[PDB]
């Protein structure tokens, strides 16, 4: 789920899903 | 990351605003709806507190201007995907529920009962239907800052605020690298910060430089991209960029191709990995002091760049229009060596204290431009601009020319340094490699870190960082062959398996619990000599350097993420003896810039006072400040053998009685 | 001459002066009390004129111009000439913004590498420094009088005491507390402890001196910490054993007595001045305080001086081997914690329906979820404290006195409990988590609170107490000690200690303060004709004892407040000097010292309010 | 008060160093107040030596000279 | 049951052990923390002292052709690893031209001095840029700031480096010790020592050795 | 007895406080003198810094 | 009856208040000394004597002040109040 | 590199003494002082005694009868004797003694070889008509070791075992101290401290100590060629 094209890989202590992208900081 | 703060700042305060003493102590405090709109954490520590806030991660304004934040509305207690924004009188009149709050997965509440957010502090239980609205996400609340602080919700609010301010203050260094511990939105605070290129069209790279880059488009037009290398920062740091691309790959579009400063590989790197060890040692890190090995200092682990700034100007006036030459009045021959033709330092000549920078007669006198007291370094760049050359010169201004000086640091003593947790320090001392403690194995540690200031400061946080960066660095690899452990139930079924240098990523308010760390600590992978370093626990058995033998009970040792702070020691270390005198007050310079000496207030008379201590105060109020004739005698008489004469009448006295003699108050002295 | 830039003000606020310097201050353990470190960068650019002198004189130059430019040029033949000019030649440190008497005061400077200026560890506790970057200025006297000025009235070493009382405030504070209780605290069943004689096997655990019980540890047959039975030879016994082995014929160095106690013990009372009496209890710092206190009331000021350097080092020493560090398994979550929490929450539940019922409103609410969370979270402390054992180092450093207290414990590993708010009242929602298990959002935002307001609370506090302290001394500029004897009667009596109607005596739990260092009006002739204290002598802590041996309750005592002098103060009424412990000498200002003593712990002053303001109108 | 018991003193240079200035200096100069420059804030503000400590005369004043024994013995 | 030790060595590729023993109780640990000491810091060793860049005045700057600017070269150049039989400054050559790669391999080392890692990987040039680099190849011991140069008063072209002359990398050290009543109460030294491959391990063993039996004779002598 | 309430028809000394609070100084001094006065403010004083544990002679 | 110090605080504090009546009279009483001492020394390559020289043999280039407070320790000065 | 040479200075008093090494490379102030302290302490070959027999008592819970003295104290007293052997083997001593007064460690009978070297030193005090036949054995050893080292010693009836001090040094103590020899002012200045017992100098402690530890890197030495400075 990186949106980002070519970022480095970093699996996530991930438990839920945030259903929308950070906007535009 | 502080230039997006700042971006990003909310101020309270300035023209059309309230001022510091009428604005009330209440506005200072948290309000029931900050929560999605302004972060409670982030926040000066001075007294501007409270008064500058910072937008949460996901408010967007309104067209109006009021604040918003997204909702997912609750229809019959089915969760919806579909978002909306709402204000907060809407939010008001409507129930919120909590994102951490369990959901099935076909959107069902497995709990009847789900705690829930009320009209102004309130929360209750309520059943699973009449909930009409949930949040997004766990981090909906904190700053850009604070977002990327791993174990956020284990340390307390004064630590987090500090360290989350400490964050704004790195030091960008020569050889960056990714924490290996980090939050999720580190790449993402990075390609938005503007400070790393991306390309636009998706294209395949046909050569690349140091100094710039071509990509052909796919439809056939070739771009190019300069990257400026040693620009001096609008804040006296430097900023470089190089591109991380290789010849003949198809970049696809929205790839980082080029990382700015604090930057590896298109993400934020603040600091660098250092091996920790917590134990007090020698009281050398006595009271929130430093111990660093001299391997940092020999191995540019933490070296910085920092570049001056210079300029002088020729600017007519009516005696006549001041010039720029190499030729000076009475200059010996060697003083001018480094000055060119045209009257100005050759490109890379070093310069040292006192030496003289750029030449200039004025009518003729010698008010050449010289290095300050406390600067050196090569020259890398001069721009000069000429009105000649059609250049816009500020009015009444011919020649005005600045000079760029870089000096590479080295960490020294008196620096500070700091985690991402807010434990400030300072170098105590700078040991060498052959002293520190070190592993079973032979791997000498990096950095020793009291113990005492972890529980009175109660920021347990780094510890548990410090273990799941040992995990990390070390590599695991769960048992599975009998089935996942049920402390593994929850884990990432991708996430059980990794390599040394491995790179791992905690979400605020959601990470790897205790039971987590627990089970990976008992499965590291051994060392490449077979056996294995630390514990279950996660202490180790460490060998004194100095006296040989081992210490008799283990100590704690990982990785933790270590930034470098700008108050630098070269800035404050300052000397003066004999120098300029100021004209109109008789009294020596302030400043370090200006060679000055240092201010003695009135609290230092009170306490000389206390003392009785008599002659003393007298020198330090007559022979060392005002009186000339007083100080022309003293130094000659410490020059020569003789003793010093007794103090005069200080000038300040002198001119008191001049002043009050003019009021026709006749003053005398009645010397008798 | 009106106004803030009125010429009579500014030439009070101070002027900017020549041989300064500032830099950062990192501690430095292995100096004396009266030494610090300056970088040779900064000491060469501050005593130049002193190395010029100097130098032109060894014929390492031939005028002062050429002197000059070689310094400037910091040739090798300079270093040699600026080690033997400061052989002892003392500056001046002050800490900005000094605040008491203590804030400056006078080391002998020692070249050491480096940007920062060194210092001692037992000094920064009168600076209030913390070494996380504070930066201090550097002076230097340069005639011939303001260095014996520095070198006899401000110097390090003979300020130990604190003006405020009479005890001494430079004693081992934050992290050698530990180690000294690691060293001599007692621990049964250890490696090579004494053993009686079991019928054929001899008592083994008896060691001819020490020194043999040195090798023994070190070999690695005994540890520090072990019951043993050392027969010492150059420490006096504790009086209960040199009355009754002696006869009270008096110790001497070279007589021998068997005695009972752990090897630390010993190595921790080698420490001590010769001729001590023997101590044999475990080091709390309390202990350490009146340990300290004796000594500096029963020897001279360079004698403890010595001692606590000598103890300090002992101290740095053996805490790194006290094993003293951080981990998950040290921070020990509560067993039973869950079921209590259930029990306490469903009778929140009980009141919560009570409630529902309508017969009660919002604030006997609010009273009843207080007080019912308030004993949810003592319960829960006492089984927390039930639970860890006296291994802990959580529990070792906060039991062994050297900071902290059980509260951040009980934060840390059992529950924060119920956070204040805004306005100042608990929130009826309590946090049932430790920070240890983690927080969750809801929680913390309610928790930022109290660090919001603790900001605000200091930041005012600092000036108003700058305030107050400015003008106390303001008001009391010119009192002087003039004469030496105002030789009168009038002496104002204060009760030193009652009788109880069924005890003896009781000592007045404030006699330390009233009646400590007050010269004695009259003497305190004891019910018979014996005289216990005379006339004039000056109280203390052994004559406080004799008196209350004799059994006497009340004493008249001579004071400054009825002092007959014209002007200032007789110095016989003034008493016992604070700094000196002897009486004051004629000249010394006493209006300053008081200033700053009563001004200086106005920053913990906070809240008919009771805080500072009280004090404020009290005094106006 | 403090405030009360400090604004009345006896030298009327610390005084006008304190508050209103103008007043005091006026009330000062017409009685030809001639004061000695007793105390610290004012002797300070002049620069004399302050009269405390080893400023008061008692001990500013003293002659040290090498007992005749000494000098007798070299 | 009292014999002199004996010291004896067990090879790998490139780290060797070396056993000693009997030693008597309690001392096996000071002798290895003091041999650890003096092996990490007293060894004499050689590295690189000073670059010269044509066509460069100073390092704060790039040079055309090249992917990397010049801090990122000197910083692959600290790695580098040479040994000097000279206790002079020699000078070495580095000329490359082309596109392709440079490697350590492509220097052309004078008469007396080698290097022995030709598989490092320095920088990458594009075919538009070329390199001459001229380097300093000095003999010291220890470690030793770039500014010793910047007092020599040399000419714009000479650039500073950092200096860290040490060949040896690693050392540990494990006591396997006997505690039985008998007198046969002992205690084997296990140490381990690992070099940059600029020398094997015997060699700054024995330099250690004679440097402390130096340091030590001055005690033998009758006082 | 602090416990005790203030019973009317009692007898009290000159210059206690009837209920609690703070007696104005300039009330106590002229009815009693300055010495009681002195004393009062110097306890007063003592007492307020002793609540929050510091000591001062 | 104790061990000896090591730098500026040898001769200690205490042995002097036994000779000088009071801590500031014995600061002003071992500066006039001291600049005694310095003035001899500056009369050394012309014979002009004022003062005496300093009585206890000196250490190897100490300062006068240091001389004058461990020639006061001896008891070899008198003094007028 | 030649550097700059370290000498040994010293100090002397009745007994004790305090020499110093000035000055040394950055770092050498410890490796030298731990280890020569640790040789010192635990290299230097002596004689001492090791076990006991009181022929007029069975065990060591009671005391021997007509004596003041407790058998404890008798251990103890007769631990801190300085004996001095030439002989490898273990040899006997006896000690014997009627009526009332006081035992002197001369008048112990010593065989040939063995001295004592403290004659005045008391032991004990016996009353009117008392008597004790002690048969005391001294073997040579080195540095320390416990009695329970000699627990398991064949069969006998009244072998009490007791923890000798194979060593005729028993204190030592050291520091470390900074020192400048140029703009470096890191050196170091050891300061060694030595107390050792009457059958030796500390002067030649230290020799014989520097003498083992040469001999010992001898062997780092040898296995190849190579030199360095002073
Ligand atoms: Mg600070
Ligand atoms: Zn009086």
């Amino acid at each position: 789920n990186n949106s980002v094209p070519g970022a480095p890989n970093r699996v996530s202590f991930a438990k839920l899903r945030e259903p929308l992208e950070v906007p535009g900081l | 990351l502080s230039g997006l703060t700042h971006k990003r700042r909310l101020s309270a305060l300035g023209p059309g605003g309230l001022s510091r003493e009428r604005a009330g102590l209440e506005v200072r405090d948290v309000h029931p709806s900050h929560y999605g709109r302004m972060c409670p954490i982030e926040t000066p520590e001075g007294p501007n507190i409270g008064l500058i806030g910072s937008l949460s991660v996901y408010a967007r304004v309104n067209p109006f201007g009021f604040i918003e934040t997204p909702y997912r509305k609750v229809v019959d207690g089915v969760v919806s995907d579909e978002i909306v924004y709402l204000t907060a009188d809407e939010e008001d009149r409507h129930v919120v529920a909590q994102a951490n709050s369990p959901i099935d997965a076909d959107g069902r509440f497995v709990e009847p009962r789900v705690l829930v957010r009320r009209k102004a502090g309130e929360v209750e239980y309520v059943p699973s239907s009449e909930v009409d609205y949930m949040d997004v996400s766990p981090r909906q609340m904190v700053s850009v800052a604070t977002a990327m602080i791993p174990f956020l919700e284990h340390d307390d609010a004064n630590r987090a605020l500090m360290g989350a301010n400490m964050q704004r203050q790195a030091v960008p260094l020569v050889r960056s690298e990714a924490p290996l511990v980090g939050t999720g939105m580190e790449l993402r605070a990075a390609i938005d910060a503007g400070d790393v290129v991306v390309a636009e069209e998706s294209g395949v790279i046909e050569e690349v430089s140091a100094d710039y880059i071509t990509v052909m488009h796919d439809n056939g037009t070739r771009r190019t991209y300069r990257m400026r290398k040693f620009a001096r920062s609008n804040h006296g740091t430097c900023a470089n960029q190089c591109p991380i691309v290789d010849a003949g790959d198809r970049v696809e579009a929205g790839q980082v191709i080029a990382d700015g400063p604090c930057t590896d590989d298109g993400e934020m790197a603040l600091g660098k990995n250092l091996l920790v060890a917590i134990m007090p040692w020698e009281g050398h890190n006595y009271e929130d002091a430093i111990i660093l090995s001299n391997r940092l200092v020999e191995e540019d682990v933490l070296t910085s760049i920092h570049i001056e700034e210079h300029e002088i100007d020729a600017r007519d006036t009516k005696l006549g229009a001041e010039e720029i030459t190499r030729d000076i009045p009475n200059i010996s021959d060697e003083v001018l060596a480094d000055l060119d033709e045209r009257g100005i330092v050759r490109i890379g000549a070093e310069v040292r204290d006192g030496d003289i920078l750029v030449g200039k007669v004025t009518p003729v006198r010698d008010t050449s431009l010289k290095v300050p007291h406390g600067e050196s370094g090569k020259v890398i760049g001069i721009r000069v601009f000429s009105r000649e050359d059609e250049d816009e010169l500020p009015a009444g201004v011919n020649e005005l020319v600045r000079v760029y000086v870089a000096q590479k640091r080295k960490i020294s003593d008196g620096d500070k340094l700091a985690g991402r947790h807010g434990n400030k320090g300072v170098i105590g001392k700078i040991l060498p490699v052959e002293d520190m403690p070190f592993l079973a194995d032979g791997t000498p540690v990096d950095i020793i870190l009291n113990t005492h200031g972890v529980p009175r400061r109660m920021n347990i946080g780094q510890i548990l960082e410090t273990h799941l960066g040992w995990c990390a660095h070390s590599g695991w690899k769960v048992d599975a062959a009998k089935g996942v452990p049920d402390w593994a139930a929850r884990l990432p079924d991708e996430l059980l398996e990794a390599q040394p240098n491995a790179i791992v990523s905690t979400p605020v308010f959601d990470g790897a619990q205790e039971a987590e760390l627990q089970g990976l600590l008992s499965c590291t992978l051994p060392n490449r000599d077979g056996d294995v370093l630390v514990d279950a626990d996660g202490k180790a058995m460490l060998f004194d350097g100095r006296s040989g033998e081992p210490f008799p009970y283990p100590v704690t040792v990982g990785y933790m993420y270590i930034m470098k702070l700008h108050h630098l020691v070269d800035d404050k270390i300052h000397a003066r003896s004999t120098g300029p005198y100021s004209m109109i007050t008789q009294q020596p310079l302030g400043g370090k810039a200006q060679f000055g000496g240092q201010r003695f207030g009135e609290m230092e008379c009170w306490a000389m006072q206390a003392y009785g201590a008599a002659y003393t105060l007298q020198e330090l109020l007559t022979i060392k400040s005002d009186d000339t004739v007083g100080r022309v005698k003293v130094y000659e008489a410490i020059v020569k053998g003789e003793n010093i004469p007794e103090p005069g009448i200080p000038e300040s006295f002198k001119v008191l009685l001049k002043e009050l003699q003019s009021l026709c108050l006749n003053v005398e002295v009645l010397s008798s | 001459l009106k106004g803030k830039q009125g010429r009579f003000r500014q030439n009070l606020l101070g002027k900017r002066v020549d041989y300064s310097g500032r830099s950062v201050i990192v501690v430095g353990p292995q100096l004396k009390l009266h030494q610090c470190g300056l970088p040779k960068l900064m000491a060469l650019e501050l005593f130049k004129p002193f190395v010029m002198k100097r130098l032109v004189d060894l014929n390492h130059a031939q005028n002062i111009k050429s002197a000059k430019r070689m310094v400037e040029r910091q040739r090798p033949q300079v270093w040699d000439v600026l080690e033997e000019v400061i052989a002892e030649h003392p500056v001046l440190l002050n800490r900005a913004p000094t605040l008491h008497r203590l804030g400056i005061q006078a080391f002998e400077p020692m070249l050491v590498e480096g940007k920062a200026i060194q210092l001692h560890p037992l000094v920064c506790e009168a600076f209030n420094a913390d070494f996380d970057g504070d930066q201090m200025a550097v002076h230097l006297p340069l005639s011939a009088e303001a260095q014996a000025e520095a070198r006899i009235l401000m110097l390090s070493s003979n300020n130990i005491l604190s003006p405020a009382s009479g005890r001494p405030l430079a004693m081992p504070r934050l992290d050698m507390v530990t180690g000294l209780y690691y060293l001599t605290t007692e621990v049964p069943g250890d490696t090579g402890e004494y053993q009686p004689a079991s019928g054929d096997h001899p008592e083994t655990g008896v060691y001819s001196s020490p020194a043999e019980a040195i090798m023994a540890a070190d070999r690695g047959v005994l540890s520090v910490r072990a019951k043993i039975k050392v027969r010492l030879t150059q420490l006096r016994p504790p009086v209960e054993i040199e009355a009754e082995l002696f006869g009270h014929s008096g110790w001497q160095p070279g007589d021998a007595w068997m005695a009972e106690t752990t090897l630390g013990r010993v190595m921790f009372n080698e420490l001590l001045p010769l001729g001590y009496p023997f101590v044999n209890k475990q080091m709390h710092k309390k202990v350490q305080a009146a340990i300290i206190n004796d000594l500096a009331e029963r020897y001279p000021m360079i004698v403890v001086a010595q001692t606590v350097d000598k103890l300090k080092d002992a101290g740095f020493y053996w805490a790194t081997r006290s094993g003293v560090t951080v981990s998950m398994a040290d921070v020990l979550v509560p067993p039973r914690k869950k079921e209590i929490l259930d029990h306490y929450e469903e009778r929140a539940d009980k009141v919560e329906k009570q409630f529902q019922r309508g017969a009660l409103n919002h604030d006997e609410r609010n009273e009843a979820l207080v007080e019912i969370w308030k004993e949810a979270t003592d319960e829960v402390g006492q089984a927390l404290r039930e639970h860890y054992p006296d291994d802990n180092p959580i529990i070792t450093i906060v039991d062994s006195g050297a900071t902290g207290n059980f509260t951040q414990t009980r934060t840390l590993a059992g529950m924060k409990g119920l956070v204040t708010n805004p306005k100042g009242e608990f929130i009826p929602r309590p946090v049932k988590s430790s920070f240890r298990e983690g927080l969750t959002v809801l929680e913390y935002f309610i928790n930022t609170h109290g660090a919001r307001k603790g900001l605000a609370d200091t930041a005012l506090r600092t000036a108003d107490s700058g305030y107050l302290t400015r003008r106390l001394v303001d008001v009391s500029q010119d009192v002087i000690v003039r004469e030496h004897d105002c030789q009168t009667e009038r002496g104002i009596v204060v009760e030193l200690a009652e009788r109880a109607p069924d005890g003896t005596l009781i000592r007045d739990p404030y006699i330390e303060t009233s009646a400590y260092a007050r010269t004695l009006g009259t003497d305190a002739v004891d019910e018979a004709g014996n005289v216990i204290v005379e006339r004039g002598q000056d109280l203390g802590d052994p004559e406080i004892d004799a008196l209350l041996a004799a059994g006497i309750t009340q004493v008249k005592v001579r004071s400054v407040l009825t002092c007959a002098t014209s002007t200032g103060v007789c110095a016989t009424c003034y008493g016992r000097s604070m700094a000196t412990g002897k009486l004051v000498d004629i000249g010394e200002a006493v209006g300053i010292v008081a200033a700053q003593s009563i001004g200086e712990p106005g920053t913990q002053l906070t809240m008919i309010t009771g805080g500072l303001p009280r004090v404020q109108e009290l005094f106006e | 008060g403090i405030t009360k018991a400090s604004l009345a003193t006896d030298s009327w240079l610390s005084a006008a160093s304190f508050q209103e200035t103008t007043r005091v200096l006026t009330d000062a100069a017409i009685n030809c107040r001639s004061d000695k420059l007793n105390g610290l804030k004012e002797n300070v503000i002049i620069g004399k030596l302050i009269p405390a400590g080893t400023g008061i005369n008692r001990y500013r004043n003293i002659a040290v000279q090498p007992t005749e024994e000494a000098r007798a013995a070299a | 049951s009292q014999r002199p030790t004996l010291s004896e060595d067990v090879l790998t590729d490139n780290r060797s052990q070396f056993v000693i023993e009997p030693l008597e109780p309690g001392f096996g640990y000071t002798l290895g923390n003091s041999l650890r000491r003096t092996l990490l810091s007293s060894i004499p060793g050689a590295a690189v002292t000073s670059i010269r860049i044509d066509g460069v005045l100073h390092e704060f700057t790039t040079v055309p052709g090249v992917k990397e600017d010049v801090t990122e070269i000197i910083l692959n150049l600290k790695s580098l690893v040479v040994s000097s039989e000279e206790d002079e400054p020699v000078t070495m050559y580095l000329r490359k031209q082309g596109p392709g790669e440079v490697t350590a391999g492509d220097i052309v080392p004078p008469a007396g001095v080698t290097v022995h890692n030709p598989g490092m990987h320095i920088a990458t040039l594009n075919d538009k840029g070329k390199l001459e680099v001229e380097l300093v190849v000095e003999r010291g011991r220890g470690y030793v700031p770039a500014v010793q140069n910047r007092a020599s008063g040399a000419e714009i072209g000479r650039i500073p480096v950092d200096s860290i002359y040490s060949p040896v990398l690693k050392v540990t050290y494990k006591v396997d010790a006997t505690r039985v009543e008998q007198r046969t109460d002992f205690d084997k030294l296990i140490l381990d020592v690992e070099t940059k491959n600029s020398i094997s391990p015997r060699d700054a063993l024995a330099s250690a050795g004679k440097t402390l039996v130096e340091l030590f004779g001055l005690a033998r002598e009758l006082n | 007895g602090s416990e005790r309430v203030l019973s009317d028809g009692d007898h009290v000394e000159v210059g206690q406080q009837l209920m609690e609070g703070s007696a104005d100084p300039h009330e106590v001094l002229r009815v009693q003198g300055p010495r009681e006065v002195q004393i009062h403010l110097v306890r007063e004083v003592q007492e307020v810094y002793r609540a929050q544990g510091v000591s001062i002679h | 009856g104790y061990d000896t110090p090591l730098g500026i605080t040898n001769p200690p504090i205490d042995e002097l208040l036994d000779r000088v009546s009071s801590k500031y009279a014995l600061v002003i009483y071992a500066a006039k000394r001291a600049r005694q001492i310095n003035d001899y020394y500056n009369q050394l390559g012309e014979g002009i004597l004022e003062y005496v020289g300093p009585l206890v043999e000196p250490g190897l280039q100490e300062k006068p002040l240091s001389i004058a407070l461990r020639e006061i320790h001896a008891d070899l000065l008198e003094h007028t109040e």
